């Protein structure tokens, strides 16, 4: 969400600077995000349905980095290198 | 000398951290209990035994 909070940002000082910019510049703008936002949220009310627990929830979330819009898979490649991230930690901790 | 901190002393007085980040080395910081055996229980440990 922070790069959606920094293009809200961006689109809050250009409208700003141009007081002739419609909501529609800002349709437009933000549209990816309108894409984006939808499976994610679908993603996290399926994991906050299942109750995904401890790495169970890892490997939903990997079922789910499966998907086919680039945009969300290069988010859920974020997020799976986060969680990946911290497995690694843990199995650091147990080698 | 007097004269010196009362005056001079007095005038040339410009005499005017414990960085605990594990953001640095967050995945190589040992845990708070393995960092503080490593670091303090140690040296606890080897003045005790003294």
């Amino acid at each position: 969400l922070q790069p959606y909070r920094q293009a809200l940002l961006d689109l809050e000082q250009e409208f700003l600077g141009d007081p002739h910019l419609s909501i529609s510049h800002v349709n437009y703008f933000l549209d990816q995000f309108q894409l984006l936002f939808p499976s994610v949220m679908v993603v996290v009310e399926q994991i906050k349905s299942q109750k995904i627990h401890g790495c169970q929830i890892l490997e939903t979330v990997y079922k789910h980095s499966c998907g086919g819009l680039p945009p969300v898979r290069s988010a859920l490649e974020k997020i799976l290198a986060v969680c990946h991230g911290v497995m690694y930690k843990q199995l650091s901790a147990w080698m | 000398i007097n004269f010196a901190r009362m005056y001079l002393e007095q005038s040339d007085f410009h005499e005017k951290d414990v960085c605990v980040d594990r953001s640095s080395e967050s995945v190589t910081c040992q845990t708070f209990e393995l960092t503080l055996r490593s670091c303090l229980y140690p040296h606890i440990d080897k003045q005790y035994l003294d």
